[PDB]
RNA sequence: GCCGAAGUCCUUCGGUUAAAGUUCUAAUUGGGACUCCCUGCGUAGCAGGUGGAAGAGGGUAGCAAUAACAGGUCCGUGAUGCCCUUUAGAUGCUCUGGGCUGCACGCGUGCUACAAUGUUAGGACAAUAGGAGCGAGCCUGAGAGGGUGCGCUACUCUUAUAAUCCCUAACGUAGUUGGGAUUGACGUUUGUAAUCAGCGUCAUGAACCAGGAAUCCCUUGUAAAUGUGUGUCAACAACGCA
């Protein structure tokens, strides 16, 4: 056991003994598709275990997910893109998402939009029936 | 602190409807391309007139049936009587309610409140 | 017993399909025929697919397969190829349906092949040229010896 | 229960697998993960390491399952 | 001379087989040289009860379409005479090729 | 008269009614029949449809 | 019709049915007609009662190992698994598979059973080799479900111990419960 | 010398076509080694293992799926060998006996076809599921 | 048999109003199976067997007596008796908008799963329908989509190289590359309208480790799995009929 599991990076603690692009999925905001796009563009091997990744290599992967548009990415494959407030396409990650999505729910309640009500009441929003299902 | 697409309140008012609709959601610029004319034009005529007459108090209500109009910066801070199929429900417009469907703020149904047994 | 031909040497029909198509994939990576596109590399083969391909050199093994499948059906359209390389749609709660492949990935190849003259266009779909079906029976006698 | 094996092959256990694996007449990845307490992803890649060097031929090359033997010269 | 096709269509087979006999019969008299297409079942499957009551039972209504094609070389003089059968629920499209 | 709501591609267009029925509850559009089913099955043998 | 051998590997020359025992062998279906190159066949075996005897025995296993609800049909899958048993059987022990197979089909299916007090009836030889193949294959999938191990192996683990009469086996454990229940009720 | 006969399972139909030649048997445009399975390789050759060095057979197919398309070819090979010896009789009756000893499907074929779907149910004979009470 | 392309001495493709046909394809007229045949059992018939494409109503459907249920339908009808409505501030008809989709909860039919007999990635055969709407081929875009509109009044042209299965890899018994609900945003099509429609994209990554007492369907090309058409339809199938 020269290597380390339980590796802390980007405010989460992603797993080791778990092959890289699945390991980066433990972060909120990088998922299975975008994780492959980082590693492919990292660019190394998806299969290699997050056991290893020697810190000079790891410092690359954090620079990619923070600066995606910059690092040779199409932008269609981004978490936010064209945000109304900033009017700019950059994609959210880590502990931000759980706090920053909450604002986009909170602002609906202040407006009294139809969505903002059904978040507050704890019901289904998108136009599902709730006669029988959801109890 | 308010921006729409990294653009403040008055420069959205300055740039007019034609360039504005380049940066609505692509659900919504379909409604501007197809089926904008006549019914819609009267609205922003009438929401100009109630806005002009005011200057502390907020203006008189501009009643309207049609629920499926985009909210634009041009009519911010008007009052609108929006029909629920029942009553013209009245909403003073905020900056955060830009670029949305006008129906959303007239909810057609009651919340519920469940009682009792049966 | 086993099937036996005439004609001594090997042809594109004869040798097995899993083997032949990968030998013809290698025969583009050495020669610089086809090339990779540069825009692509992250794209799903088809919208229905849930992830990118594993192989990273996947572009060529597709580009081999289409030339193999122009050979076996003589004509090959784009919309005919798109229907072929699709599959069932796996995720959603409903029952599963056949959706099509991407067009652009397949179009990119069939233009890149007509640079090095391996497939002419014609009436109906595209049909491979005298240069083209020669290149298959090069590789048939490469893997026929093996 | 939570019967967790392990993702790492150690330098000690490699010296064991040279001795006792080629003694077995037919053995798969499945039966390594019984004895040496390891993941099958490693136990597949251990056998394909041994066959490239010397000893250990695949008895069956079939897709899905694989099962390795001795090396009769 | 503009080798002409008949195309004979029907609902019912006995009513068809009269017309085929006549239009084959008349090419014996005129002496014009004489050269079955696959039949369709137009299945419409209505629920037979009017209301929603009762066990869901379904009548099947096949309309059948028998279709034959005679054709021959013929000089416009001879063909006017042959065309003129007149049966219930039979059709005869004439087609020049 | 002349009802002003468009009804181009719509369930209560005047083409879409049972021709005999004058009502649209359960319409058979296939083969351009445009006939209501209860209306159909009274008078299906006249049209040349049959049970087999 | 000179070699005549299963999967193009094994032969039926062996298997000494006379040698195996008295009775039981008859409904075994390994007698010449039964031998075939591949156990796959166009069956017409469910038409009239005893026609199940005249089919090959190795096929009859591949049908049992077709469950449940996902593996229904897909016989062409099952005859890979039974192949990849019969490699593991042959190349481990060095016996050929068909001899050690039919010994498994002998000793699984219990003599006697509780006919619904409850009374202990005897069995037909037909119903023995039926409830051989069930209680083998039941144990295989019950073991193989969730187990990180290929079912071809988990067949071969079951199938060796059925021949040697061990209480490792899900077959030969479950008979000694069922046979003792018949002895108790009686 | 040439004979042209068919096999048929389920809704496969495979025609074969004997000539004189030098022991070539050819599915579609290719030798019947190449079916890519290892089960269904050995299934098509069951006719030939029992019993053609004169003959040259040329087989074409449509219909069915993967399995029933093979079972047509076993009919079409075996019947075309038997139909060759019948035309071109002593030896035909005894080589045909070797097939009918093995299995009846190599000459006869089977007439079973799928039962039509009936209303009130998802298939032919199944019905949906009752409630009561 | 001709003329092509490769192979490069005889193998495989594509084309052909060009000579002979009918094994596949299409559909009309007839033939065919009757317990006739043999052996057992009890004349009526029954059980097994040979042959036979098929053997016991050849398989599956369709049609289906008399006698009734105050079962259903006046929301199918220019089928209809009576009652009231026509006081037009109509229970006639029609326009804008909203409902039938509202949710502490209880039941019915279904769908997708709980994985390794698997999923992921790459590679390698159907039938029945429908279509003056289907929509060929070729360009454009990651994708959905978009533009141009060849053939077909259809065994000719078109929806249309189906999916389990098969063969090479990856994974490794974990609520895990199992599972894909619920939510945020962007990219679009159909439409007078998307506010409760469908499709795409990237993120979010839930309950579920095979289900108590109970209950349902099924005997052979049947069950179960596995897709494809069609009905409704501008758009939308987890449903019905095939």
């Amino acid at each position: 056991a020269a290597f380390r599991d339980m590796v802390r990076m980007l405010s989460t603690n992603v797993d080791g003994r778990r092959p890289l692009y699945l390991a980066l999925t433990n972060i909120s905001g990088i998922g299975r598709r975008f994780a492959y796009a980082v590693v492919r563009r990292a660019g190394l091997d998806p299969l290699r275990r997050a056991g290893t990744l020697t810190p000079k290599e790891e410092e690359l992967i954090v620079s990619i997910i923070q600066n995606p548009t910059e690092h040779q990415i199409p932008v269609w494959m981004l978490n936010r893109r064209f945000d109304r407030a900033t009017g700019q396409n950059t994609h959210w990650v880590a502990t931000d998402l759980g706090a920053n999505i909450r604002a986009e729910i909170e602002r609906m309640k202040k407006m009294r939009m139809k969505r903002g009500i059904r978040h507050g009441l704890g019901l289904k929003v998108r136009g599902q029936c709730t006669k029988s299902t959801g109890r | 602190n308010y921006t729409y697409r990294g653009k403040t309140l008055d420069d959205l008012r300055a740039m007019e409807l034609k360039d504005f609709v380049e940066l609505l959601p692509t659900k919504r610029r379909r409604f501007i391309s197809r089926s904008f004319d006549l019914k819609h034009v009267h609205l922003i005529e009438k929401l100009k007139k109630a806005r002009q007459a005011v200057a502390g108090v907020r203006p008189p209500v501009v009643k309207t049936h049609l629920r499926h109009m985009v909210i634009l910066p041009e009519f911010v801070d008007n009052v609108i009587g929006i029909y629920d199929g029942h009553v013209f429900f009245e909403v003073q417009i905020k900056p955060e309610m830009i670029g949305h469907v006008l129906a959303d703020f007239a909810p057609s149904k009651k919340v519920v409140k469940h009682s009792k047994a049966g | 017993i086993g099937g036996k031909t005439g004609h001594k040497g090997f042809q594109a029909r004869e040798i097995s399909a899993d083997v032949f198509v990968n030998a013809l994939a290698k025969h583009f990576q050495e020669n610089r025929i086809v090339k990779p596109p540069e825009w692509a590399d992250l794209v799903k083969t088809a919208a229905l697919k849930q992830m990118a391909p594993s192989n990273q050199n996947w572009f060529y093994t597709r580009a081999a397969a289409v030339i193999r499948q122009i050979y076996m059906h003589h004509d090959a359209s784009l919309s005919g190829l798109s229907f072929h390389y699709g599959a069932n749609l796996k995720a959603v709660t409903m029952p599963k349906h056949h959706h099509n492949a991407s067009r652009k990935v397949i179009r990119s190849i069939l233009q890149q092949l007509e640079k090095s003259d391996l497939v002419k266009v014609g009436e109906k779909g595209r049909q491979l040229t005298p240069k083209g079906q020669r290149l298959l029976d090069q590789v048939a006698t490469s893997c026929g010896k093996k | 229960e939570k019967r967790e094996w392990a993702v790492i092959i150690t330098p000690e256990q490699a010296a064991d697998m040279v001795k006792s694996v080629p003694k077995n007449k037919v053995i798969s990845a499945g039966k390594l993960a019984e004895r040496y307490k390891i993941s099958l992803t490693c136990a597949r890649k251990a056998l394909e390491a041994l066959t490239a060097e010397g000893k250990i031929v695949p008895v069956i090359n079939g897709h899905d399952l694989k099962c390795y033997g001795p090396h009769p010269d | 001379v503009q080798k002409i096709r008949l195309t004979i269509t029907s609902s019912k087979l006995p009513n068809l087989q009269r017309v085929v006999g006549n239009l084959m019969g008349k090419l014996k008299k005129g002496n014009l040289e004489v050269r079955p297409m696959p039949r369709r079942r137009l299945r419409i499957t209505t629920r037979r009860a009017p209301c929603g009551n009762g066990t869901e039972t379904y009548d099947h209504f096949e309309l059948r379409i028998y279709k034959r094609v005679i054709d021959f070389q013929g000089t416009a003089e001879a063909v006017k005479q042959v065309t003129q059968a007149l049966e219930p629920d039979v059709h005869v499209e004439v087609s020049v090729i | 008269f002349v009802p002003k709501h468009p009804r181009d591609n719509a369930k209560g267009s005047v083409e879409r009614s049972c021709r005999i029925c004058g009502k649209r509850r359960g319409v058979i559009r296939q083969y351009r029949l445009n006939i209501c089913r209860r209306c159909f099955r009274e008078r299906a043998e006249l049209l040349g449809f049959k049970k087999y | 019709m000179e070699g005549v051998k299963l999967f193009g590997k094994y032969d039926y020359s062996d298997v000494d049915f006379s040698q195996l025992d008295p009775a039981l062998v008859d409904y075994i279906s390994v007698h010449e007609k039964q031998h075939v190159m591949v156990p796959h066949t166009a069956g017409r075996y469910v038409h009239k009662r005893f026609q199940k005897v005249s089919c090959p025995l190795v096929e009859r296993l591949c049908n049992h190992l077709m469950s449940r609800g996902r593996n229904t049909g897909k016989k062409l899958l099952a005859i890979r698994i039974v192949e990849h048993a019969f490699d593991i059987i042959a190349l481990s022990t060095g016996q050929n598979p068909i001899v050690t197979f039919v010994k498994g089909v002998q000793y699984c299916g219990a003599r006697e059973d509780s006919t619904r007090r409850r009374q202990a009836c005897d069995v037909s030889p037909l119903r023995r080799i039926d409830q051989a193949l069930s209680l083998i294959t039941e144990g295989v999938r019950k073991a193989a479900f969730r187990s990180s191990r290929n079912i071809a192996e988990c067949l071969a683990d079951e199938l060796i111990a059925a021949s040697n009469n061990d209480q490792t086996s899900y077959a030969c454990r479950k008979k000694d419960e069922l046979e003792r229940i018949a002895k108790s009720n009686r | 010398k040439s004979v042209q006969v068919f096999g048929r399972k389920k809704t496969a139909t495979a025609v074969a076509y004997c000539c004189e030649g030098s022991g070539l048997i050819k599915l579609n445009g290719t030798p019947i080694n190449m079916v890519s399975s290892e089960t269904l390789r050995a299934k098509i050759l069951e006719p030939l293992q029992l019993i053609w060095g004169n003959l040259d057979i040329r087989v074409r197919v449509h219909g069915g799926g993967h399995v029933a398309q093979v079972y047509a070819i076993r009919q079409a090979v075996a019947k075309a060998i038997v139909a060759y010896y019948q035309k071109y009789e002593a030896t035909k009756t005894e080589i045909k006996n070797t097939l009918l000893g093995y299995d009846r499907t190599l000459l006869v074929a089977d007439p079973r076809r799928m039962e039509p779907k009936k209303f009130g149910g998802q298939g032919a004979r199944v019905r949906r599921q009752m409630s009561y009470r």
